[PDB]
RNA sequence: AAACUGCGAAUGGCUCAUUAAAUCAGUUAUGGUUCCUUUGGUCGCUCGUACUUGGAUAACUGUGGUAAUUCU
RNA sequence: UGGUGACUCUAGAUAACCUCGGGCCGAUCGCACGCCGGCGGCGACGACCCAUUCGAACGUCUGCCCUAUCAACUUUCGAUGGUAGUCGCCGUGCCUACCAUGGUGACCACGGGUGACGGGGAAUCAGGGUUCGAUUCCGGAGAGGGAGCCUGAGAAACGGCUACCACAUCCAAGGAAGGCAGCAGGCGCGCAAAUU
RNA sequence: CGCUACUACCGAUUGGAUGGUUUAGUGAGGCCCUCGGAUCGGCCCCGCCGGGGUGCCCUGGCGGAGCGCUGA
C-alpha cells in the first residue's frame, strides 16, 4: 500500500514529519500525524480520513480545499477517473404552455476523496460546491449514502 | 551644404552656406559628437577644434 | 499575445467553442522565467494593479532551511539533480518550485559545530587548521560545559545527513517560484523525504 | 467595460431618492465613501430636493463651498458625498441639525434633531479583527475603523460614539427583546423589537421583530440595525415611530385629517 | 499668457457585425483575486551636511533643415 | 488574543532572507504678527499598508429559437481526470512533462441554419396562447478586417500606438498623413428615416 | 404530338462572377541579444592656487584623452 506512487513525494504540507526523535524510546515507525478538519453544516469527518494515510489535496477533510456554496444531491454513474467521479441529477423542468413537467438530467463531475471507499454505481452522494478544482469538476463529494438496492 | 556653427562660450550662432565640397571633405564619415580640427573652412578659422 | 483564457478550448461535451470578445489585457500570459545557475539577475515586471513582481533570471544564492535544528542559512545553489516535471528542467538546470538542488553545507556545518559538543565522530584525517579548534574545544566555565552536554543528549543526525555532510552539499527542494518573486528559497531534504528523492535519484542515473 | 463608470442615469437611481423622470437625463452619481451607492444620500439631493434650500445643482455647489455643510461633524464641500443611515448633517449657519433615518416607507426622512443629540450617532459594527500586535479593531457600517474596542463587542451590535472624538461611548448587544430597525429591503423603514432569531449555517441568519402594535415581520440579518436597549431608543425617531400602516388605515387617516382640518 | 508637473482622457455617446449554455436573467461564491478615488486612515513602534542634498530640462533667448504634419 | 458552519483565518513566538529592473517610515507652498540661539493652531498635497466605497474578474444552480435530408462527437494539435510545475491578479488543461483512458450523447450530444445581441419589455384581454424586442434602462460586444502592444489603478483603448490586408489623402515623387457603428452633414444603397 | 404566358436538379458543362476553408512552406513583432555598447556622467594617475577643520596640502569651476574602475 505504498503512498508515493508519483514522482514527487507525496505528504500533507502542514504536517512536519522531520522531527528529531529519542533512540531509546523508538522502536518501530511511532507516528505520522495526521492533518485533517471538521468540514461545517454539520458533516461528520469519516473515520477512514482521519486513520487514514491518503494524501489528496482536493479532499474536504486532509486537503486545501474549502466547501461553499451549493449543497447537492446525485446518483453515481461511472467510476472510471482518478479520484474523480460523474453523478446524474435528475429533475422536472415546467413546462407552462401545457402545465406539464419533463424529465431533464445533468452529470457533473466531482471529486471523490479516498476516505470514501467502496462506493458503488447507482449510491446517493452529497457533494459540496468547492473553488474549481479542473476544467470541469467543482464539487467535493461529503458523505455517501448507500443505495437501497445494495447489501 | 550649409553648416550651423555655434560659440557656446558667448551664446553666439551663424549659419554660413558654403557650397565648396573641399572645405566639406574634413567632415565626411565622422560620427557625431566627434571633435574635428575645422581649419579647412576658411583662412580665420585656423586652430579651430568644431 | 500570450491568453490563460478558457474559451479558446473545448467544451466538456467535446464542442467547438466560438469566441465571442478578441483577447483581453486580464486574461494575458508571459513568457516562463527559466531561471538559471548564475550571478544573480532578476527583472523587475509590473502586473496588474501596479504591483510588482520578480523575475528572477539567475541566481546562485538561496535562503535554505534545516527543519529538524530549525537553522535557516543564506546558501550557495550548487546544481540541480531531479525534477518532477520534466527531465530537461534538469539537463537545462533551470530553478523551478519543488525542484531538488544541491546546496552548500557550510553554513548548517559551522552552525552545527557551534552546536557541538558530541562525543568522537568523523575526525579520523584532521584538518590541523588553527584558529578553528577554538568552536570545537575552547575554554569554558562548568556550568557552559554542562549546558554543551545537556545540548549534546539530544543530538541526533541522520547516516544520510552525514554522508551529504562529508561531500559537502545537501539534497534541498525549492519551496519557493523564483519566477515570480526572485527568491530561490527551501528546505533541506530529511528523512523519509530524502530517501524517496535519493532512490529517484538514482534510478534516472 | 474599461473600469469604472461615473454617470448614473436618472431612471436607473436608487427609488428612494424620489427623483422626477423629466427634469433630466442624469442623476447625482454619489461619490465613493462610507456608505453604498444604493443607499446613501446624495447630498444635493438632501439640501435641494428634500430641504429646498437650493434650486439648481450650482446652488447646492455655492452652500457646500462656502463650507455650511457638516456631516459627522465634518465639513464636506462634495456635493455627491454619500451620507447615510445615521449620519448627522448639522447647518450651523440655520442653526438646524439633521438625522439620516428611514421612515416606514423606506426612504430618507427629514428628521430634525436637537444639538445636544447630534453629538453622537449609533454606528453598526460589520466585523472585529486583531492586528498589529495583537490590537484589536472593529469595523462599523460606517467604514469607520476604531481600535481597541471593548472586548464584549462582537459583530452585529451597534455601538454609540461620539462624533468629535470619534470614540466608542456605549454599546447595545444583539439580543431578543431590544429594539432595532430594519435599513434593508421590503421591511425596510421599519421599528420593533426582536423576539427571535434563526440561523442558518453557511447562508444569512432570519431575524424576527414584533411592532409596538404587534405586527411581526422578519428580515435577513445583515438588514438588522439594533437601535436600543430593551424596547427603547437610543435615538430619537420620525414623525412614524417605525409603525408601517397598512394602505387602509394610511387612507382612513388622510380622509380624517382632511376632515378636521379645513 | 507660455511651459514643466499632476489629473482626466478606460466615463459619456454610437451601433448590433460577431455571438445559440456563448451573451443574458434570477440565485449564489470568491475561505480562489485585483482595486485610482472616497471615508476611517497602523503613519518618533528602525538602537552605530537634517537651518534643507544632487546630474538635469523645459518654457525664454538665438541659429536652422524640410514641398510638406500638432516634424523637430 | 479574537473569529467562521468550516482555515492551511487573524494574532503571537523562534530561526533567517529581503531583488542592477531598491523598499514604507514627508528635503514643499497658504495675506492674521502671538506665547518663557526654541516652541506652537488650522490646513493643502503626497505615501507604504489594513478596512468590498465604486467596481472588475472568475466560478454554468436553473432557464434560450429552427433543424436528424445532422447519430454519434472529443483525444500528432488537451480531449476527461491525477501528480509536479510554468504563467497569471488569482482558482483551473490556462499551458508543459509524466501517468490513467477517459469525457458528452435519442431526457437530442455533435453538426448546420438564424432576416439571432440577451433581458426589462411590446403588439389581443374569454381562459390558454401566437408573434416581436436593432431601438433611449441593465448586461455584452465592436470601432473598415485581423493581430500585437505602450501608458496606466483600470484598455488588448482605436476622437492611443505598431504592423499586415482592403480602400483612401497631399507630394516638388524623397516622403508624409488616415479611420464619423460620436453630433451635423455628404455619396451610395435602397420601399424605407431630419438641421453642415 | 410542329403554338406561346412556363427561374432551379440533371448541364458527354469546368466558360464566369463581394466567394480565404483547412494542410505544407514563407512570414509580421513590445527587441524581453545572456553575443551590443564611439557617445553621456561629482574620485579615479592631473592641469595647478578655488583657499581650508593648518596669506603653510582630507581642495568649492572635471580646460583636457587613454575598450584600465563603476553607473540607467
Amino acid at each position: 500500500a505504498d503512498i508515493q506512487t508519483e514522482r514527487a513525494y507525496q505528504k500533507q504540507p502542514t504536517i512536519f514529519q522531520n522531527k528529531k526523535r529519542v533512540l531509546l524510546g523508538e522502536t518501530g515507525k511511532e507516528k505520522l500525524p495526521r492533518y485533517y478538519k471538521n468540514i461545517g453544516l454539520g458533516f461528520k469527518t469519516p473515520k477512514e480520513a482521519i486513520e487514514g494515510t491518503y494524501i489528496d489535496k482536493k479532499c474536504p477533510f486532509t486537503g486545501n480545499v474549502s466547501i461553499r456554496g451549493r449543497i447537492l444531491s446525485g446518483v453515481v454513474t461511472k467510476m472510471k477517473m482518478q479520484r474523480t467521479i460523474v453523478i446524474r441529477r435528475d429533475y422536472l423542468h415546467y413546462i407552462r404552455k401545457y402545465n406539464r413537467f419533463e424529465k431533464r438530467h445533468k452529470n457533473m463531475s466531482v471529486h471523490l476523496s479516498p476516505c470514501f471507499r467502496d462506493v458503488q454505481i447507482g449510491d446517493i452522494v452529497t457533494v459540496g460546491e468547492c473553488r474549481p478544482l479542473s476544467k470541469t469538476v467543482r464539487f467535493n463529494v461529503l458523505k455517501v449514502t448507500k443505495a437501497a438496492g445494495t447489501k | 551644404m550649409k553648416l550651423n556653427i555655434s560659440f557656446p562660450a558667448t551664446g553666439c550662432q551663424k549659419l554660413i552656406e558654403v557650397d565648396d565640397e573641399r572645405k566639406l571633405r574634413t567632415f565626411y564619415e565622422k560620427r557625431m559628437a566627434t571633435e574635428v580640427a575645422a581649419d579647412a573652412l576658411g583662412e580665420e578659422w585656423k586652430g579651430y577644434v568644431v | 499575445g500570450i491568453s490563460r483564457d478558457n474559451w479558446h478550448k473545448r467544451r466538456k461535451t467535446g464542442g467547438k467553442r466560438k469566441p465571442y470578445h478578441k483577447k483581453r489585457k486580464y486574461e494575458l500570459g508571459r513568457p516562463a522565467a527559466n531561471t538559471k545557475i548564475g550571478p544573480r539577475r532578476i527583472h523587475t515586471v509590473r502586473v496588474r494593479g501596479g504591483n510588482k513582481k520578480y523575475r528572477a533570471l539567475r541566481l546562485d544564492v538561496g535562503n535554505f532551511s534545516w527543519g529538524s535544528e530549525c537553522c535557516t542559512r543564506k546558501t550557495r545553489i550548487i546544481d540541480v539533480v531531479y525534477n518532477a516535471s520534466n527531465n530537461e528542467l534538469v539537463r537545462t538546470k533551470t530553478l523551478v518550485k519543488n525542484c531538488i538542488v544541491l546546496i552548500d553545507s557550510t553554513p548548517y556545518r559551522q552552525w552545527y559545530e557551534s552546536h557541538y559538543a558530541l562525543p568522537l565522530g568523523r575526525k579520523k584525517g584532521a584538518k590541523l587548521t588553527p584558529e578553528e579548534e577554538e568552536i570545537l574545544n575552547k575554554k569554558r566555565s562548568k556550568k557552559i560545559q554542562k549546558k554543551y552536554d545537556e545540548r549534546k543528549k539530544n543530538a541526533k543526525i541522520s547516516s544520510l545527513l552525514e554522508e551529504q555532510f562529508q561531500q559537502g552539499k545537501l539534497l534541498a527542494c525549492i519551496a519557493s517560484r523564483p519566477g515570480q518573486c526572485g527568491r530561490a528559497d527551501g528546505y533541506v531534504l530529511e528523512g523519509k523525504e530524502l530517501e524517496f528523492y535519493l532512490r529517484k535519484i538514482k534510478a534516472r542515473k | 467595460a474599461r473600469g469604472p463608470k461615473k454617470h448614473l442615469k436618472r431612471v436607473a437611481a436608487p427609488k428612494h431618492w424620489m427623483l422626477d423622470k423629466l427634469t433630466g437625463v442624469f442623476a447625482p452619481r454619489p461619490s465613493t465613501g462610507p456608505h453604498k451607492l444604493r443607499e446613501c444620500l446624495p447630498l444635493i439631493i438632501f439640501l435641494r430636493n428634500r430641504l429646498k434650500y437650493a434650486l439648481t445643482g450650482d446652488e447646492v455647489k455655492k452652500i457646500c463651498m462656502q463650507r455650511f455643510i457638516k456631516i459627522d461633524g465634518k465639513v464636506r464641500t462634495d456635493i455627491t458625498y454619500p451620507a447615510g443611515f445615521m449620519d448627522v448633517i448639522s447647518i450651523d449657519k440655520t442653526g438646524e441639525n439633521f438625522r439620516l433615518i428611514y421612515d416606514t416607507k423606506g426612504r430618507f426622512a427629514v428628521h430634525r434633531i436637537t444639538p445636544e443629540e447630534a453629538k453622537y450617532k449609533l454606528c453598526k459594527v460589520r466585523k472585529i479583527f486583531v492586528g498589529t500586535k495583537g490590537i484589536p479593531h472593529l469595523v462599523t457600517h460606517d467604514a469607520r475603523t476604531i481600535r481597541y474596542p471593548d472586548p464584549l463587542i462582537k459583530v452585529n451590535d451597534t455601538i454609540q460614539i461620539d462624533l468629535e472624538t470619534g470614540k466608542i461611548t456605549d454599546f447595545i448587544k444583539f439580543d431578543t427583546g431590544n429594539l432595532c430597525m430594519v435599513t434593508g429591503g421590503a421591511n425596510l423603514g421599519r421599528i420593533g423589537v426582536i423576539t427571535n432569531r434563526e440561523r442558518h449555517p453557511g447562508s444569512f441568519d432570519v431575524v424576527h421583530v414584533k411592532d409596538a402594535n404587534g405586527n411581526s415581520f422578519a428580515t435577513r440579518l445583515s438588514n438588522i440595525f439594533v437601535i436600543g436597549k430593551g424596547n427603547k431608543p437610543w435615538i430619537s425617531l420620525p414623525r412614524g415611530k417605525g409603525i408601517r400602516l397598512t394602505i387602509a388605515e394610511e387612507r382612513d387617516k388622510r380622509l380624517a385629517a382632511k376632515q378636521s382640518s379645513g
